[PDB]
RNA sequence: UGUAACGGGGCUAAACCAUGCACCGAAGCUGCGGCAGCGACGCUUAUGCGUUGUUGGGUAGGGGAGCGUUCUGUAAGCCUGCGAAGGUGUGCUGUGAGGCAUGCUGGAGGUAUCAGAAGUGCGAAUGCUGACAUAAGUAACGAUAAAGCGGGUGAAAAGCCC
RNA sequence: CCCGGCGAGGGGAGUGAAAAAGAACCUGAAACCGUGUACGUACAAGCAGUGGGAGCACGCUUAGGCGUGUGACUGCGUACC
């Protein structure tokens, strides 16, 4: 169809993110999906959430068909970054960033 | 004002051959450079491509003189320990005599690419014997 | 050492080159069982060349 | 400044800054190095510049035929549509309405319409002779601004 | 949503001088 | 009356680094390292405006030199031929006229040849 | 199709009947503007000449607008000064069109 | 550290000396177009012009001219929801600072001109604050007192409960 | 209503004139970081740009050898304060 996806506030390392867009990058569904859950990360177990919901609309908010739909975008986007403080040691303290994502899985048309 | 600009397709690569028994060294390159850079011929400018294909004869029958024949230093380091590799003329001539045809080009042309480009159309062989006439050298011995 | 010099975004994605999962092609079907798994291990059923292996 | 000179660092040692205030004027906090405060911009200006600027200005609006002198302008009771109707009727807006004379419903009729204000040859001045371009005056107006200028 | 960050002004010196 | 220094800040620096786009890496994006960038960039254009007028009065003398090589006489003979013709010295970029006609320039050469005899 | 002639800050070839844009010298836009300064023909016929001026022909010419140069930008700069002048420099124009060679 | 006491190749004349001729070569000089400063000469009036001479590398530094920004006046005046400012792109333009026109965004205020006043122009102060990089997916993950299984729940159990 | 863990969060659906107005919410620049498309780039050394300049994609240059974008190669060129 045309769907996006979002899943904003992703709390999980976005150089790791990034990795794993490219893996199933333009490569159809329903085997990109399967991939990740049968690869390394629980990165891909995050990213494969968004995936099957960004199916799920291209289903159920028009389509029919997983037949016809090829992951055509797929991305990630550095998210809100989670300030914190890290005493670092001997008096001396640093803001220690949770680093975030915002997942974005984009499918269209195959 | 607005000028004629060469091309790789608006030059057409030549073949050559070229003496090297009557001829001297380094005066010999002269003429290797020379037609490398295409001021031997019709051309725009060496800015791109000039290079035209040329071949020497021999390489152990050119002149070297009586006093240079008793010693033409060249040298060459291997970028190790002390290093230093050491040649005469002589040497060479035992250690395949293309070489002296190879260092006298390489410092008579400029950097890398255009020099490298132009080392592939100049050949060199030992022994004046034609090993690739069917490429259609035409004569210029001169 | 601490380094010296701010590296740029090139000198980055470089490293980055030689980082990603092995594509595997995960998927795979048996004839003991058709199911979408992966090879040399579990079908989510406990088969592995068909024989459950799971009680759980 | 409401801080103090409570010294964020102890002295070298460490490089954070070498600035040994909060109460700097280059902080979050401020300062200002030339701060604002009263200050006087009143200017002296001769007795004789002040008549010669209101005199060269009398004789340029003669010279601009844009001086007026009508009489009986005052008006009889507190009600703008007579000090409406006294402009109008003669053709005349961007008024002063500059007389020495003491109307009083005049001077508070004048204060409604921002085209016209309290004025008074007495109270004479250059800058409302000349952003309000008809100027309106009596006979014993003219004969009295002479005596107070020239 | 808290927040709480400070900053630090203690000494890395502990290396002693050279040629006195 | 406190000032906010405009937008004047970002709006004068939204000129060089739209005139300094087409640069590998920070070199354009950064303001204070594409301003440094600007000036040697400015006047590199400024010192080759001049080198134009070297370069090719160095490209024109390379090639009306083979030209004429390969007919008879050498570039120093040839000039001082043009010479010693009088208005006819072509100019220098307008003495080649042998890339689409070799023997317009030839004609200059023969004629040259016996100006110089 | 050759045959220069003197266009004063520079000299020009003949392309015959085709715009050439050169320096500015003189002469309000529109009107035809004669370069009897020519000294060589060789139109490809191969009418060499090699002596001063051609006698008898011009180079004609019509002038379709003159106009202003364009923009770039003049930085002289001297590092480790304090020196900077920023100037800008935009020159002027004369087109011709080109009709000569005319007898 | 390696030729490294010809720039290099290379050269036995391409060396070296003498002579001569030719050519190359700069932002020099000349040509051409154009600009500005001062001086002078004519025309000529706060005038300003043309003509001509000559000049215009420039820190410290002096002088002389301006732009722009925010504000107040000129302003219930003008411009604007039939789309202002700002943002973001382009064209045109000026000697420049910059300006002008305009498309997109935007959803409201902004302001010719002339003059007046300034918290009036920023890359640099280990400047200051705030944001986000960088080293890096590196270091480390806090004791050398080891955990392992099987259930349970739950969507998910190496770590939890039993 | 749907995906998901009666999740979070998001997508739809409506609300609304606007939801790139959705609560981290005005306008939302810049740094910084991606994705796409076009073009370039894996034998070539150096303030990375600049002048020249080949090839390529676009606007056809909508007849014309041109402009826009990019820049192989090549002549230059040792950052700023």
């Amino acid at each position: 169809m045309e769907t996006i996806a979002k899943h904003r506030h992703a709390r999980s390392s976005a150089q790791k993110v990034r990795l794993v867009a490219d893996l199933i990058r333009g490569k159809k569904v329903s085997q990109a999906l399967d991939i990740l859950t049968y690869t390394n990360k629980k990165a891909a177990v995050l990213v494969k959430k968004v995936l099957e919901s960004a199916i799920a609309n291209a289903e159920h908010n028009d389509g029919a068909d997983i037949d016809d739909l090829k992951v055509t975008k797929i991305f990630v986007d550095e998210g809100p970054s989670m300030k914190r403080i890290m005493p670092r040691a001997k008096g001396r303290a640093d803001r220690i960033l949770k680093r975030t994502s915002h997942i974005t899985v984009v499918v269209s048309d195959r | 004002m607005k000028t004629f600009t060469a091309k790789p397709e608006t030059v057409k690569r030549d073949w050559y051959v070229v003496d090297a028994t009557g001829k001297t060294l380094g005066r010999l390159a002269t003429e290797l450079a020379r037609r490398l850079r295409g001021k031997h011929k019709a051309e725009y400018t060496p800015h791109v491509d000039t290079g035209d294909y040329i071949i020497v004869l021999n390489a152990d029958k050119v002149a070297v003189t009586g006093n240079k024949r008793t010693d033409k230093v060249y040298y060459h380091h291997t970028g190790h320990i002390g290093g230093i590799k050491q040649a005469t003329f002589e040497e060479m001539i035992a250690r395949r005599p293309e070489r002296v045809i190879e260092i006298a080009v390489k410092g008579m042309l400029p950097k890398g690419p255009l020099g490298r480009a132009m080392f592939r159309k100049l050949k060199v062989y030992a022994g004046n014997e034609h090993n690739h006439a069917a490429q259609q050298p035409q004569v210029l011995d001169i | 050492a601490v380094q010296q010099n701010k590296p740029t975004r090139s000198k980055r994605g470089m490293r980055r080159s030689h980082d990603a999962l092995t594509a595997v092609t995960s998927l795979s079907v048996d004839k003991t069982s058709g199911e979408k798994h992966l090879r040399h291990h579990i079908t989510a059923d406990g088969y592995y060349r068909g024989r459950k292996v799971i009680a759980k | 400044v409401t801080g103090s000179g409570k010294k964020p660092w102890r002295q070298k040692g460490t490089g954070r800054a070498r600035s040994g205030s909060i109460k700097s004027p280059i902080w979050r906090s401020g300062g200002v190095t030339f701060a604002a405060r009263p200050q006087d911009h009143s200017q002296k200006v001769n007795k004789k510049m002040y008549r010669g600027a209101l005199k060269s200005i009398l004789s340029e609006l003669v010279r601009q035929d844009r001086l007026i002198v009508v009489e009986k302008f005052s008006v009889e009771a507190p009600k703008t549509k007579l000090l409406a109707q006294k402009l109008k009727d003669m053709a005349l807006e961007d008024v002063l309405i500059i007389t020495g004379e003491l109307d009083e419903n005049l001077f508070l009729a004048a204060r409604n319409l921002h085209k016209v204000d309290v004025r008074d040859a007495t109270g004479i001045d250059p800058v409302s002779l000349i952003a309000f371009d008809k100027v309106v005056m009596t006979a014993d107006a003219v004969k009295q601004v002479e005596e107070m200028l020239a | 949503a808290a927040a709480a960050a400070a900053a630090a002004a203690a000494a890395a010196a502990a290396a002693a001088a050279a040629a006195a | 009356a406190r000032v906010k220094r405009g937008v004047i800040a970002r709006a004068r620096h939204k000129k060089i680094l739209k005139q300094a786009k087409g640069y590998y890496g920070a070199r354009s994006r950064v303001y204070r390292v594409a301003f440094q960038a600007v000036i040697k960039a400015g006047q590199y254009a400024y010192r080759d405006r001049r080198q134009r007028k070297r370069q090719f009065r160095q490209l024109w003398i390379a090639r009306i030199n083979a030209a004429a090589r390969q007919n008879g006489i050498s570039y120093s003979k040839f000039i001082n031929g043009l010479k010693k013709a009088s208005v006819e010295i072509d100019r220098k970029i307008l003495a080649d006229i042998a890339v689409f006609d070799k023997v317009a320039f030839t004609a200059l050469v023969e004629k040259a040849k016996a100006a110089l005899a | 199709m050759y045959a220069v002639f003197q266009s004063g800050g520079k000299q020009h070839r003949v392309s015959e009947g085709q715009t050439v844009r050169l320096e500015k010298l003189d002469i309000a836009t529109g009107e035809t503007v004669e370069f009897a300064e020519v000294l060589m023909i060789a139109n490809g016929e191969e009418v060499k000449i090699g002596v001063p001026f051609v006698d008898g022909g011009v180079i004609k010419a019509e002038v379709v607008a003159h106009g202003r140069g364009e923009k770039v930008k003049i930085v002289k700069f001297r590092r480790r000064k304090h020196y900077r002048k920023q100037q800008g420099h935009r020159q002027w124009f004369t087109d011709v069109k080109i009709t000569g060679i005319s007898a």
